[PDB]
DNA sequence: TATATATATATATATAT
DNA sequence: TATATATATATATATA
């Protein structure tokens, strides 16, 4: 997610805001920005960030 | 005290612990001139607020 | 790993990326890049590094 | 080999044990050539004190 | 909570304009 | 004089 002034959402590859998680998240997997503490590019991870890694192959297996 | 005062990451505070230690020890001292080698446990005066202003004062130290 | 833009799969010595891991890595072993956090050479650990280190060496004797 | 020299302490031991070995597999190749394919735990010769030159010139590695 | 490796303004210094 | 170039410190994220 960026922290830019304005930009307390998550980041596309495209450089677009995500409004709503419920109605993208579920169509297909996505591409977001590089993570970076320039001032012009500043962008922090969030929450889950990097957690939740076994679980998904885990579960494809399945 | 140290049950009731610091409450953190039970066993994780190395640098806190002593400096609160080192709080008390000097400042019981000043209080109870007249007594020859105080120590932590020993049981005379202390003020608590001296201490928080005293280490408020530390934080901001140049 | 690396996490750099469009690059979310691994990252050998030669810089390579890699889409399906059963067609290499079963036919010798390979080396990678090291762990770093520049923004412009973006590597992470990965997900399983480390745990398998005994049964390896089990088996080689068995 | 593993009980006399490291105790069981130290959890932390992925990158030790690893090492280790890797360097006692060395030290036999070296003092034994005529053999080929040897091991972790084949019968040939090693200078243990040799082994821990290697892994305090690891230990200062820089 | 900690350490550590990253980072970024802010000198002072060197040199050439 | 102006311009460019090199160390110090100080604040923020990430991992355990």
């Amino acid at each position: 997610i960026g922290k830019l002034a304005g930009e307390g959402k998550p980041k596309l590859a495209n450089e677009t805001l995500v409004s709503d998680r419920d109605e993208l998240y579920f169509d297909a997997v996505q591409s977001f920005i590089v993570a970076s503490q320039a001032a012009a590019t500043k962008a922090s991870n969030g929450p889950f960030n990097g957690e939740f890694d076994r679980m998904i192959l885990r579960l494809h297996t399945r | 005290l140290e049950q009731i005062f610091i409450e953190s990451n039970e066993h994780n505070s190395h640098n806190q612990i002593s400096q609160f230690r080192h709080a008390v020890v000097r400042n019981k001292c000043k209080h109870n001139p007249t007594l020859t080698n105080l120590s932590f446990d020993t049981p005379v005066y202390f003020s608590i607020d001296e201490v928080v202003t005293y280490l408020e004062n530390m934080n901001n130290e140049v």
